[PDB]
This record gives C-alpha cells, structure tokens and sequence, in this order.
C-alpha cells in the first residue's frame, strides 16, 4: 500500500499523476532529436536499427496473397493471379513507384521499419494524377508542426498538428511544410501515421530506444574513455623519480628545440641511474571491464525488448539450450511488429490502389464487384530452426495425425501452399524429360 | 545589471589602456557616470578613467603619457556609477591587474623575487662549499650555519617555481625511439 | 518520460532535432574521406571489406536466369538461352565490358561491392556507340561535387550534386569533372548510384563503418604503443641503482667513443657489483590485453553488422551450437544487402542491355514483344551448412511431405533446377557407356 | 597584432645580431618606430635596435663594433612601436637571452658556477682527507667543520648539473653482447 | 554523423579526401620494397 507513496528518501515519483499526453509530446519532440543523435554516433542501438530492419521486412519483403471468396470452390485463382501480378509490377524497379526513383516497394517498406524504429513511426503520402497513380511518397518526422494548437470556436483542437473534429475524431494532419509555404493541412486519406500502440492514451509513438538511450550514452563515452588510458598507460613506460635534492636549474634553454633520443634498440641493455626508477602500473581497467559492462548492458537489452546476443554479438557462455529460449522470446516479439506495421500501410494502400489501378485498367477486371476482389491477405515471413531432423520428424509426425494440415507448416516458414503446388507442377514437368522419385 | 569587467590581465606602463566594456554601465544609463577605478593596493591614489566615447559602445581609454608613473607591482579593478542627486553611488565590477614596470626606462629592474632566491643560493653554496665551517667561534663570537641539507631543499623549490613562471617547467621526456 | 530531455551531467544530446540531410551530407564527405584511411591503414576493417566482398559477391558472381512466361508450358528455352548465353559471354574477358580492358563483369561487381561498403555507395555510367556498346565504367566517389547548391527560377535545387526537378524528382547528377574541364551535367539514365537505405529522407549513404571508425583508430595506436613498450621491457634488462653518494665526474670524454661491451657469455657468471642491484618488471599488458580487447571488440562488431568471430578470428570458447547461431545471424544481414545492390545494378542494366543488344542483333530474336522477354530474375549464392547430415535427412522427409518443393533446396545453394536437370541429362548419357544407379 | 619575436636565443657578444622581424610591427606601421629594446636585466641601459631594412621585409641588424663592451649575462627583449602624434606606445613581443661573454678577448672567464663548486669540493676534500680534524680548537678558537657525509652529497648534485650542461648526462649503458 | 569529424584527441583521420590512387602508387613502390624486406627476415608472412 504505503510502498511508493512519496520520495522520502528513496523516491522521485513526481508529486501528482500527469496525462502520459503532454508529457509524452515533449518527450518524443525531445527525443525523436536525440535518437537521431545516439544512432548516428554511439554503438548498439545502430545494432537495433539493423536488427529491426532485417528480422521485420523480408528478404523476400511482405507479398500479398488474396483470395476472392470461400477457398474451397468459391475462390478462383484468376483474379488472385491478375492482382498479384499488378502489385508486384510497379513494385519492381519502375518510373511509377515513388516521385523519387532511386527506389522500389521493398525499399519502401524497409524504410519505414527502421523511420518507425528510431523515431516512433513515420508517414506516408499518396499522390494521384502525375504518376498510373497513387506513388507513394515517405515524408520525414520532423516535418511536422508542434506548435500548432488552440480550439476553434466551431472546431475542435488542433495541438501537435492533429486536426480533431467536432466528434474528436481524426480528419486532418498539419504538416509544417515542404520546407517554402509553411503550413499544409492535409486530408487524413493523403497521410497515413503508422504507431506502434502500447499506452491507449497516445497521439503519437515514442522512439523504442527510450529506455536505453540515457545507458548507451553514458557507456559510450566509457568506452571511449578506457581505450585511451590504456595507450597511455602503455606509452609512459617507466618513470624515473627522484628524492627532493637536484634537478636545480634544468637549463630553460636547451628545453625549446628537442626532445632527446636515446637509443636502447640493443638487445642487452644494462643501464646505470644517478638515483631511482620505478615502473608503471596500469590501472587501465583490465579484467573487471568485462563482467562489469555485460551487467549493465543486459539492463539496456531487457529495455528494448531483445536478446541480449542478438543485440550484442557476446556470443559467450551459452549452451545449445540457452540459444534456443533466447530466440523463442525475440520471435514473438518480431512477430508482434510484423502484424502492426502491415496493419496499417498494407492494408491502406491496397485498398487504395485498387479502384485507381481498376480505373487506368492496369489490371484487367470489373470495377463493380470490388467486393469480390476486396479481401487480402499479408503473409510474414519466419525465421528457420537450428535443428532440422527433430522438426522434420516431428511434422511428418503431425502430418500423420491430422493435427497440422500441410497449409500451415508453409507458413511458418511463410512460403504458402499454392506456391508450394505450382512449384511441384514444374517438378513434374521436369519428370517428363528425367524420372521423378523411388 | 549588467557588467563588463575585462581590463587586459597584462597591463603594462607607459603604454595606451583600453577595455570598452560592453554593458557595465547600462543601468542607471542616464544620469549616472562611468568611472572604472584603478587603485594602487599598497598606497597610492585611486586614479579614474572616464568616456571619452562614440554613443552606441562607449570605449574607455587611458592616455600613454598619463601613465607615466604609476605604480610598478598589483592594482586593483572596480567600476562604479555614481549620480549626485540620487546620492547614491553603484558598484558593479572587481578584477586585479598587475603593472609591469616601465619598459622603456630606468637604471635598473631584477627578476621576480623567485630568480633572486635562487642566484643567492648558488652564491652561498659557493661560499661554503670551500673554508667549511659549522661553527666560525673566535673570542666571543659565534655564527653557526644552517645546515647543508637543508640549503639544498630551498633551492629545489625555487627552481620549480622559476621553471614555472617560464613555462619551460613541463616535466622531461626522453624517447627512446630506438 | 523525461530521461533524455537534455545533458545535466549525463548527456550531449543536442539541443534541438536537426535534419539528418544536413548532417548527413557533411558528415559524408568527410567520412569517405576518413574510411579511405582506416581502411587502408588500420585494420579489422580491411577484414570488414574482405568480408563484404566475398560473401556477397560471387565464385559464381550473381547469374541470371530468365522466365519468358507462365514457367508450365507457357514460358520456353529458346529464348531463356539466347539471352543468358550472350550475357555471359560479354562477361568473360573481352573489349566490350569496360573502357579499361583488365576487368569483366565478375570484376565489376566485386568492386562496386566494396566500393559499396567503404564508401556508403557508389555509380557506374554506360557509353554506347564507341564500345556492340552500352559498356560500363565506374566512376570515383569523389569525383561527385559537394558544392554545387541553389535553386533555379524556374528550377529545383541542385545540392550535394543532385538536380532536382519541378517534381523534386531525381533528373540529373552533378559529378565535378573527369579531373579537366570540371562541371558535367549527366542525364540520371547514364549514372545510377546504388545506395543501401536505412533511415528513408537521403540523399546519399554513409560508410557503414561509421560506428566503429572511431574506436578502430583508437585500437590501432593501442597495439602499436603495447607491443613497443614490451620490447623496451624486455630490452634493459636490470637497472644497477645507486644510493646517492658517489658517480661523480663520470668524465665527458670518454662517453662520445662508445658504449662498452661486457661479456656474459660464459654460463656461469657469478657478479661481484659495488653498490646494489634491482631487476626490471614489465608492466607490458601482460595477460590483460585478452579480456579487455574483446569486449571493446564486441561493441565494434555489433556496429558493423556482423558476427565478431567472422570480423575477427578470435574464434576461442566456442561450441558448436554458438558457432551456428552467429552464421544464422549474418546470414540474414548478408541476404539483405545482396537483394539490395542487384536490385539496383542488374535490374537497370539488363533492362537497358537488352534493347542495344537487340538492335545489334547480337542477340537474335525479334525487338517488338520486348516483354515476352523482359522478365530476369537474378540469383544469389546461398552459404553450405556444417552438419550435412542433419540437413540431407531432414530435406529427404521434406520432399515426402510435399512440403518443400524440389526447386527451392536447390535455390539455397543458388544452382537452380534447370541446372539440375541439364546436368542429370548429362548423367544419362554417361550412363549409355557405362552404367547408372542401384 | 602580429609579432615575430625571435633573436636567437644563444646571442654571442662582439658579433653582429639580426632576427629581421615577420610582423611584429605591421600594426601601426606607417607612422610608428621599430624599436626592438635590449635590456640587461641587473643593471645598464636599454639598448635599442632601429631599421636599416628592404621595404619589403623588415630586417633588424646591429653592428658588431657597437655589441662590444655589451654586458656579460641575462638580457630581455621588448618590442615597441611608438607615435608621438597618438602619444602611446604599443608593446608586442617578449622574450629572454644571453650573451655569452666575449669569446674574442679578455684576462679571464671561468667556467658557470656548476664548475667552480664542483672543483672546490674537490680541494676541500682533499685536505680533510689528512690532517683530519672535526674540531680544531685552540686556547679559544673552534673551527667545527662540515660533515664528510653531507660534503659527498654535494658532489653529486653538481656533478649531475654539469654533466647536463655538457650533454653527456644521458645515463650510461653496457650492452652485455656476448 | 559527427563521429568522426576531426582529430581532437582521439583522431588522425588526415584533413580532407584524397585520391586513393597516388597515394596507392608511392605506397605501393614503397610497399614492394618493404615485404621484400619482411618475407626474406621475419616470419609469418613467409608462412603467408
């Protein structure tokens, strides 16, 4: 009851509750400058960024498979073959893509992973009529205006650049600028925010590196600091002192023009001294560093929710068994992602892209049954298993038991069924010139 | 209010002395003055500096001939602004500057006192390192040296000490490269 | 909330959020500037860049195959052959690859390849007409001109060399010179510039050996001062300290001739000295250096991407498992750039290539259904498992579970199943002579 | 502004001595003197340096019959460049050197002290070596001499002293060889 | 971004770019004579 009360002597729990709100707009204005910051100079969370990016989007990106109705009769291969085809068409290299050029869908999806990572999500734009249409655009976080707020008579407010309604439901956003005009409302259909939920109560996404982003800092600079000691330690070698008697008027002189070289290159080298030598001990930190910052890192992976060897490439002290927990844990959390980024920019865009596509009749079919036509599916892609002989038996064990159904096992690995059979079509065409199998 | 006391460290006579503070006198701009004391810490008699400047920056500035005599040794810095009817004077700055002694004349001027320590210790140690005595009694006189030890120590110290103010005192380093 | 809000006595985290363009570019320039030194005077780096290179590039390269249709019956041989055969004839050494003469097309991407890495991307241009034609020249990073900034009247900005459009999309490139007549507008068709993207809003990419740039040079001064204040240890041998009475007038003259020489070589060689003796102790990093290598080690690896064992051979304290999950790691990395570059060079290239081939009628076939020919796919090659064992069995119950099609197993290595079966054929025919399988 | 203060260090009495300034004076340089000052720090007067220069670059020169009778010592270098229509001086530059005594002529010139103490301590060794005597007194007089073990220990500093001076101080080394 | 910017104190990162090719060309004169030296007198390169 009586635990967090108060900041007697061990506290700092502010004084009254606060609306995560305010204080999470400054902080995330605050911080989406400091994470650019940290990511460009320090170390590991440039690790995140690469781990998010790769383990989310795909070698073969997210693809799209739609099935037009009931698969078991009622869902034809047709049109699910023309719009498949469609999407990924302009999504290969091509003048259509984006007003850039330089890049294609995969690189887009891509793109706005690691803008989500680092900065808490990012947006996207759509533009019809210069081109087909409905390019993609992805426009930076900071271009959005903080500042804009204050309630208008008729309409409800407009803080950090939201335009909420008289049922204080979202229809437009304020960007600042292209920068030259300032100020851009702009209709919610064009600008699609994608944002990562954990607290309910947010009109906007916190950089995920947060929690780590004041540890990494610090530790930074630690490691800076000791590489340094160390040379220097090294390169002082010995330091010849002396008791309180001489070294009366060391000419200022002579001192100006060099420091004297002395040659020891001999091998055997016995020297004599008019008085005292002494050797120096580095102190540079030398064992303990390695204990010492793996605690302390392992606060910061905890915090950003990975496994520790993921995220640092210690790769030391683990047995098969510790690998393996360690992936489960990470697994689910990717896949957490997977789902939310896919929630939003796929499905906005698909559904978007069809009537224009439909129009321009770049893919050949009815516009008035968009229904029939309208469900798509994402599909993720998984990551492969360290032991393959207990996987396999174990899935022609369930396959035995009609516990798992074929279709499943493809997914995981995210390939898909129908590829599947298409692929052994082609098998058996090659089976005509060869043989097939005993 | 605001204060700009930044009068060269290194002030040296005879010669021009200006700082053109930026903003100590910006309070109580209108009726009260500028002044910029300099006073001698051991006697002397405070001298003043006053405008003699363009309107938007007011730079002060000291006659090279006026300075003529001024003390050779430490000085003290403080402005203040003063108006007679507000009986009141206000004091802003504080600072210490030292004068160097007159370049260009005199018989004579020695180092800082740490150079003349040190050439006397090699005088004495001259003296006594022949007609060693620790105890020159004849009659009824008797002087008793100090100990040879401890001569040694002084001038240790003083060395450093002139190392220092030279900035030649960076302790040695040989490389042996080979 | 309020954790990294500024820099009390733990940060240095800016002051205000700033384009990362700005920054980016600046910091750009002078990081290809300083990459080109650590690369070729440090180390760890130069194994960065040999490791790119191989594991992305190719013993095989990067080949192409190409699907004129629906892969049933609808696409065919004929043309698939024609096309791959004069690809990778032009290939091999001849005239035609390059303005130079001692590359070829392997060459050409290896090097764009660590041209890639070292220098955050690199561009390649094609002439035709002086030659067939359409060959491929790189260009130097360098040549590119930072300078050139300001918008037009009537036209977009031209900063960092890059002429935007009324559109702002990207139309021509600003390269300073061949040097010597400086300033060459190039249409964007010639000059591609592949570019690995991360954070979205760039316009160019950095080294990807940012991150541990700073701490490699300082690692570097580190074991050359070590190793030279070991030797100088082990150099001066004893020290024959005095008590301070006596050495005096050690005469001048005599030290200017030489240094004397003492014989000690007669095993025993008991000493009789006049005062006293003392042997130096090295305080060289003894057995400090291994721990605290590593762990400033491990920091640089997780910047850079990679698994340390493969960055350096440390390769100590390994078991099998850990061994296996680092390869699982970079694999992924290593997947993502190689979809990346081909996305970029071979797309637009073969695209290009084709029609001026066509035209030449170096290859045959007919110009006008360019599209029944227009589909390339590129391959990569996959990297071979430790335990073949595990992996053989476990494809075998794959097969029988019609779960794995026979054309993927073999696209991880990166052959193909059209390879597969030419060689099979082969086979057969070997077998006429002598005899086939029990 | 600008100074080059750079007379060479080793300054040698009797021989004609330039540094020919870069910049010292370019501040104020259409109507201000070089003036260069000389001072010998324990006595004398300051002796000045004019121009006799190419326009171009400056170059300060003193002619070797007027060094002559130069003090033997420790010497300063000032530089100062001078208007009477602005009635300031301005000081640039700092700086110490010494001037050897005239290696040309002269009865005698010893050695630096560290010579005359160490030769000295030789003498004085050499007569308490025999006749050896702490205390020498007779009907009143009482001489009491300096202990031997604090005599020893002066050698040794002042031999150092001189050892560093010559350049052979560098601690010796016996390569063993074989 | 700024990582790598200048030689404070933990730098030498040479002032601005350079053409890798002369200095790839004194280095590598250089560089012919100097592994002559190492393959012939050391040791582990020979093993290279």
């Amino acid at each position: 009851y009586r635990a967090a009360k108060s900041d007697r002597i061990a506290g700092g729990f502010g004084v009254f509750p606060t609306t995560p709100r305010d204080e999470l707009r400054r902080e995330i204005r605050g911080l989406v400058g400091h994470s650019r910051h940290a990511a460009q100079n320090f170390d590991y969370a440039r690790a995140y960024e690469m781990l998010t990016r790769r383990h989310v989007i795909g070698f073969n990106g997210i693809r799209l498979q739609m099935d037009v109705r009931d698969p078991g009769g009622k869902k034809d291969v047709a049109a699910g073959a023309q719009i498949e085809s469609a999407w990924a068409r302009w999504g290969k290299m091509k003048n259509s893509p984006t007003p850039c050029g330089r890049l294609s869908w995969w690189g887009v999806e891509c793109q706005v992973a690691t803008g989500i990572a680092r900065e808490g999500g990012s947006f996207v734009r759509i533009h019809q009529g210069t081109n087909f249409g409905f390019q993609v655009e992805p426009i930076p976080f900071d271009l959005l205006d903080l500042d804009l707020t204050g309630p208008t008579p008729g309409g409800g407010f407009v803080e950090s650049g939201v335009e909420f309604d008289a049922t204080d439901r979202v229809v437009a956003y304020h960007m600042w600028s292209a920068a030259a005009r300032r100020r851009l409302r702009i209709p919610a259909a064009q600008m699609l925010y994608v944002l990562v939920p954990e607290e309910i109560g947010q009109a906007l996404g916190v950089p995920r590196s947060a929690t780590a982003l004041r540890l990494m800092n610090l530790s930074e600079k630690f490691q800076e600091s000791a590489l340094t000691a160390a040379n220097y330690g090294a390169s002082n070698m010995v330091f010849f002192e002396r008791a309180a008697d001489n070294g009366v008027v060391t000419g200022p002189e002579d001192d100006a023009q060099i420091p004297i070289d002395q040659i020891e290159a001999g091998t055997l080298t016995e020297l004599p001294p008019g008085v005292k030598a002494v050797s120096h001990n580095p102190a540079y930190p030398d064992a303990a560093v390695g204990p010492f910052l793996r605690q302390m890192g392992t606060s910061q992976a905890a915090g950003l929710g990975v496994s520790y060897e993921t995220l640092t490439a210690d790769l030391s002290g683990a047995n098969f068994s510790s690998l393996r927990a360690g992936k489960g844990e990470e697994r689910e959390e990717w896949r957490m992602l997977q789902r939310a980024v896919f929630e939003g920019l796929h499905d906005r865009v698909f559904s978007r892209w069809l009537p224009l596509a439909m129009l321009s009749g770049e893919v050949r079919l009815p516009l008035a049954k968009l229904d029939k036509f309208d469900a798509a599916t994402w599909r993720p892609r998984g990551w492969p298993s360290v032991n393959p002989k207990d996987d396999a038996t174990a899935h022609e064990k369930d396959l035995k038991n009609g516990v798992r159904t074929r279709t499943e096992i493809c997914a995981e690995r995210g390939r898909d069924f129908a590829d599947v059979v298409a692929e052994a079509a082609a098998e058996r065409q090659m089976m005509r010139d060869a043989g097939l199998d005993p | 209010m605001t204060v700009s006391i930044h009068p060269p460290a290194t002030l040296v006579a005879g010669d021009s002395w200006a700082w053109e503070a930026g903003a100590v006198f910006e309070d109580h701009p209108d009726p009260w003055a500028a002044s910029y004391v300099l006073r001698p810490e051991a006697g002397g008699d405070p001298v003043t500096v006053s405008g003699g400047l363009e309107v938007l920056a007011p730079v002060f500035r000291l006659p090279a001939s006026v300075t003529a005599d001024l003390p050779p040794g430490e000085w003290t810095w403080f402005a203040v602004a003063v108006d007679a009817t507000t009986d009141a004077r206000a004091v802003l700055a504080q600072g210490r500057v030292t004068v160097i002694p007159d370049p260009l004349a005199g018989t004579e001027d020695r180092r800082t006192p740490a150079r003349r320590i040190l050439a006397a210790i090699e005088a004495t140690l001259e003296g006594r390192a022949t007609k060693d005595a620790d105890t020159y009694s004849i009659e009824g006189r008797s002087i008793t040296r100090t100990p040879l030890p401890d001569l040694l120590r002084l001038r240790a110290v003083y060395a450093e000490q002139v190392a220092r103010e030279t900035g030649r005192s960076p302790y040695r380093q040989r490389r042996v490269s080979f």
